[PDB]
RNA sequence: GAGGAGACAAGUCGUAACAUGGUAAGUGUACUGGAAAGUGCACUUGGACGAACC
RNA sequence: AAACUCAGUUGACACAAAAUAGACUACGAAAGUGGCUUUAACAUAUCUGAACACACAAUAGCUAAGACCCAAACUGGGAUUAGAUACCCCACUAUGCUUAGCCCUAAACCUCAACAGUUAAUCAACAAAACUGCUCGCCAGAACACUACGAGCCACAGCUUAAAACUCAAA
């Protein structure tokens, strides 16, 4: 017909989704630093994903390590622990 | 199936740790768990004041235990941890290794809900 | 139930498996695994004793038979948690299941519908 | 819509209540 | 049970004890510690807790998406470039 | 188009470039499309690796005198 | 350094001084603000007393104590009565909401006491209790 | 949704007209367009974009032809015979340089 | 990002019970809400106690007195300053959206 | 491979034999399950 | 014998509903009360929460 | 106002309830289910189908035995009012919880049946756009009437099924 009439395929243009920064990694109970990195430093209180970016699988993931972790002896509950307030800030949170 | 128990020992001398340790991996061994490892994970400041057997703990030696054993040894195995006093704490869970991570391409985007309403004109 | 020590069905084909150490036996064995592998274990016996093909999972037979070990799992499960509602009305709609899928047999296959009677306990019962 | 309706069953159901209690 | 003097403590800055106050404040409204006192003063029967929650998000998601529009159109909030037409 | 493909791996690998778009030249040819009529000319030549050919196509470029500075 | 908002870590090298004493060390200054009332005791790092206030006490009654001044006065009692034990920076430890929650700092100031934090502790139970049924006005 | 007859693609999420079709349809509009001119009929452009308002009233007003880019107040055509007295002629042709 | 309205409403097709029962459509209006709508109080504190130790006469209260006078000037000047410089407003919020109507219709 | 890999490590399980060796290696030794994560996804190890 | 219903019809005590009907309304259920009704527990919107930040 | 002499710090301390996550929309047939661990476990088909049976069915309620922090009909007191058998305040009981049985009702509503399919030429109004095929269930003016009688039921001031007479031109 001719040459240069558009040929089906998928966009090639396409960008890589952004995978959620725990994407890929393993989440778990006793990584009481990773699940202090995801609370906040006055109340403990677990960050909703709006602010953490996780997806939903991880959000889920982390939201259930911080609970074995609190419940069974690992982690505090009301306050993030005091040795993990210098690690890296992953949560997008301002309180000053 | 695999089991791995998180255990908070009464921080207290090696030799009665070691004898608690012993006393513990014997008792799984003998409801028939098959012990695959024995990490310490150190003696460090409990999270918050446990209070078991009426002694308060503020400081305790935490340790992992994975292990094999049949599905009906684990609440025998709880029962023992909690009637054991040298144990502040013990929790028998599920051995994370034996779940996957399943792919997860991405945050796909969600788009705005389309036709929630009728298009009748106002 | 099988004895505990079968092997599970994903390794009960596996070359050299009877070369093994004792305790990667026992690892492997029912005894270190759920009711679901014991389960397995007995669908597929009933499979070899019963059908014609035991490789034949989407036959009607296997559907029957794989039922059946349900309902029996359900009834074991009911034994112990005799308020578990959810549970019961499974073993009920699971037992109609197995009566629509024996008359349908019946009504098409009789003497696999004997066998399958016969090898299941199943004693076939009109309805009033 | 309104209840008129519902209100007209609950008298009915209150008249009948309280009937019941007298005899 | 827990360690005193971690939880929701702020180190006043030089003795303004009103900037420290309001940021205290301030950390405990974003947590939504306020929110969850004021309503738990007075037990809110479930019926009326899934009511509120259901109004909220139809309000956060209306005050989101009203957001977004006002930002995307603020940019045509210039000065008319073909004024006299 | 065909060569929409090679056009994602060369903004991929090299990025928009140092040469800006005159979209009012019609007869505009961008440092990409410079790059997918080499590339072409090099398939039509024979080369059938993909890989093959996009290395050969920035060698060939760089010979000629584009500035592909990779961004990675 | 730049000024750190989190409380000094229990029990390590902190160089923070308050007259030459430790966080651990300064005494705490316990803020009930109930709706109607507020209370206001200083304590010393050993939890012993060292003054007792409140609207009460003050002498507003009825109605009247659930207000910022009385809230502020109880605070100046307070303070004035701690400083008689020696007491110069404390750690404002308030629970509640009341009108007075911030008036009582205010008047703990007022009466000359400094303070080094604040630390809400009011009792968020995470669930228990069942509170009572609402109020119809 | 009635423009899908007339759109070539998609390009990038950008649609791309089809200028086979439109070459047809400009052909008739134009042929159309010219006929009505000839027969002295009245041809009144239309364009609510202020951007060309200026342009398209100097070329109405250059062909000699009428143009309205201004408020189209309401019954300018339903209600002609009232707003501009009942002999008042109405365009025989409206050119909507933006519709 | 928005949350996810998909699946949330009652609807045909929607297996699962509603998650939101919006007394409102959730469609955006061309209009934005209007702006909604006690100062000096501890120098007034600071005055009484003042007179309340000297049997309410100026001649010590005259500091107290003047800090009073003072905070009472400021904040009408607040109260000034702040009515001039609130005149995006609504009105012209409201302006920009009309030129850009939501349309919930069809053309 | 399954049963091949958990043949070999059958042989390092703990049993009534190396029990006490292995109960005072676990106390001698340590594990750390502590890592921090960054906005780029890397992962931050504790210093060993 | 007495009750129930409907109708006709005025008074009587209240104002329960209709507006946020002046305690939002109602369903089930239980106790209570001159009388509509009150309250308790759960459920519905056949109410609202003004719809950017404030 | 009544009411308690009890109130604050710290420590020990449940058979009650389960912040944040949740801006997630998942599980279950429905009712329902949002603290943690483990065990068992989430029917079938490549259809629909029960006052015609079986199994479930929030809250409330009944019987018996326990628990009882808190809440709380009822009850008492305080206040209010013309009156206040309520709204507001205080105390407390059944009850909310556990065990074993009953009871089988909800605005049990997403008031939108199950399965399959379509978006094509639309659609009384509102609501959550309009329909096609197929099957079951239900409805034939309002009120009488979640009523009477009969029947069944661990129900005994009950539930399910459920009329008719009289009246009206409306509802
Ligand atoms: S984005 Fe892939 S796991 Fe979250
Ligand atoms: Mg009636
Ligand atoms: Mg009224
Ligand atoms: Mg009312
Ligand atoms: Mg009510
Ligand atoms: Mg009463
Ligand atoms: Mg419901
Ligand atoms: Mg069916
Ligand atoms: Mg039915
Ligand atoms: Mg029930
Ligand atoms: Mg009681
Ligand atoms: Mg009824
Ligand atoms: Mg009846
Ligand atoms: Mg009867």
């Amino acid at each position: 017909s001719n040459e240069d009439l558009p040929i089906s395929m998928e966009n090639p243009y396409k960008e890589p989704l952004k995978k959620c920064i725990l994407c890929g990694k393993h989440v778990d109970y006793k990584n009481v630093q990773l699940l202090s990195q995801f609370v906040s430093p006055f109340t403990g209180c677990i960050y909703g994903r709006h602010i953490t970016g996780l997806c939903g699988k991880k959000q889920k993931e982390i939201t259930k390590a911080i609970k074995r972790a609190q419940i069974m002896g690992f982690m505090p509950v009301t306050y993030k622990d005091p040795a993990y307030l210098k690690d890296p800030k992953v949560c997008n949170i301002r309180y000053r | 199936p695999r089991y791995e128990l998180a255990l908070i020992l009464k921080a207290m001398q090696r030799p009665e740790t070691a004898a608690t340790l012993k006393r513990t991996i014997e008792a799984l061994m003998d409801r028939g768990a098959i012990v695959r490892d024995l990490e310490n994970l150190g003696e460090r400041a409990l999270p918050y004041r446990i209070s078991a057997h009426s002694q308060q703990h503020n400081r305790g030696g935490y340790f992992l235990v994975d292990f094999y054993a049949p599905t009906a040894a684990v609440e025998s195995m709880v029962e023992h941890l909690s009637r054991d006093i040298d144990v502040i704490r013990g929790n028998i869970v599920k051995h994370p290794l034996t779940q996957e991570l399943k792919e997860c391409e991405g945050i796909v985007p969600v788009p705005l809900a389309e036709k929630l309403y009728s298009t009748k004109k106002r | 139930d099988p004895p505990p020590s079968t092997l599970l069905k994903d390794y009960q084909n596996v070359p050299g498996i009877e070369k093994v150490d004792d305790v990667v036996k026992r690892l492997l064995s029912l005894e270190m695994a759920n009711k679901k592998e014991m389960l397995k274990i007995k669908q597929e016996q009933f499979m070899k004793k019963i059908v014609a093909n035991p490789e034949d999972t989407r036959s009607l037979e296997a559907r029957i038979i794989a039922l059946s070990v349900k309902i029996r799992s359900y009834e074991e499960h009911l034994e112990k948690h005799r308020k578990d509602k959810a549970h019961k009305r499974y073993l009920l709609m699971s037992i109609d299941q197995r009566k629509k899928m024996l008359k349908n047999l019946r009504n098409t296959n009789y003497d696999v519908f004997e066998k399958i009677c016969w090898g299941l306990g199943i004693e076939y019962t009109f309805p009033p | 819509k309104n209840v008129l309706k519902i209100r007209r069953r609950k008298m009915n159901h209150h008249k009948y209540r309280k009937l019941v209690k007298k005899t | 049970k827990h360690l005193k003097f971690i939880a929701r403590t702020v180190m006043v800055q030089e003795g303004n004890v009103e900037s420290a106050y309001r940021t205290l404040n301030r950390i405990l409204t974003m947590d939504g510690l306020i929110e969850d006192i004021k309503h738990r003063r007075y037990y809110e029967k479930p019926c009326r807790r899934r009511q509120r929650e259901s109004y909220e998000r139809c309000r956060r998601i209306y005050n989101m998406e009203m957001a977004r529009k006002i930002n995307f159109l603020m940019r045509k909030n210039r000065a008319d470039p073909w004024q006299g037409c | 188009y065909h060569e929409d493909r090679i056009r994602a791996k060369f903004y991929s690998v090299y990025g928009s470039g140092q040469r800006a778009f005159d979209l009012f030249n019609p007869n505009f040819k961008s440092t990409c499309q410079r790059f997918v009529e080499k590339y072409t000319e090099l398939q039509k030549l024979g080369e059938t690796d993909e890989e093959k050919l996009f290395v050969e196509t920035g060698k060939a470029l760089l010979a000629e005198g584009v500035i592909l500075r990779r961004v990675g | 350094t730049k000024f750190s908002i989190y409380p000094p870590i229990p029990g390590e090298e902190s160089s923070l001084r308050w007259a030459g004493k430790k966080f651990e060390e300064i005494p705490i200054a316990h803020i009930k603000a109930s709706h109607n009332n507020t209370q206001i005791q200083v304590v010393s790092a050993s939890n012993e007393p060292l003054a007792f206030a409140s609207c009460g006490t003050e002498g507003f009654r009825n109605a009247k104590k659930g207000t910022g001044i009385a809230a502020q006065t109880a605070g100046i009692a307070a303070a004035a009565r701690a400083k008689q034990k020696g007491v110069i920076h404390i750690r404002v430890v308030v629970k509640g909401l009341g009108p007075g929650r911030l008036s009582a700092m205010h008047g703990l100031i007022m009466g000359g006491l400094e303070v080094i934090s604040i630390t809400d502790n009011t009792p968020i139970p995470h669930n228990g209790c069942r509170p009572r049924k609402a109020r119809k006005l | 949704r009635f423009m899908e007859p007339y759109i070539f693609g998609s390009r990038l999420d950008h649609d791309i007209i089809d200028l086979e079709q439109t070459a047809t349809h400009l052909q008739l509009a134009l042929n159309f367009t010219a006929h009505m001119a000839y027969r002295k009929g009245i041809i009144l452009f239309i364009s609510r974009n202020r951007q060309f308002s200026y342009l398209i009233e100097n070329m109405a007003r250059d062909c000699g032809e009428y143009a309205h880019t201004r408020y189209f107040r309401g019954g300018m055509l339903t209600n002609a015979r009232l707003l501009f007295g009942p002999t008042v002629r109405l365009p025989d042709l409206i050119i909507f340089l933006h519709t | 990002a928005t949350p996810s309205l998909r699946g949330r409403l009652a609807r045909f097709g929607n297996p699962r019970k509603p998650v939101l029962k919006p007394n409102k459509p959730l469609i955006l209006a061309n209009r934005v809400g209007e702006r909604r709508r006690a100062t000096c109080i501890t120098e007034m504190s600071v005055m009484m106690a003042c007179w309340k130790q000297n049997e309410f006469r100026d001649d010590a209260c005259r500091k107290e007195i003047q800090g009073f006078l003072d905070c009472a000037a400021r904040a009408q000047e607040a109260r000034k300053m702040r009515s001039i410089q609130e005149t995006l407003l609504p009105n012209k919020l409201n302006k920009l959206l009309q030129r850009f109507p939501n349309k919930p219709y069809l053309s | 491979r399954e049963v091949l890999q958990l043949q070999e490590e059958v042989k390092n399980f703990i049993t009534r034999e190396n029990l006490e060796a292995r109960v005072e290696a676990a106390l001698d030794s340590r594990k750390n399950y502590n890592w921090a994560i960054t906005r780029e996804g890397l992962v931050v190890r504790p210093q060993r």
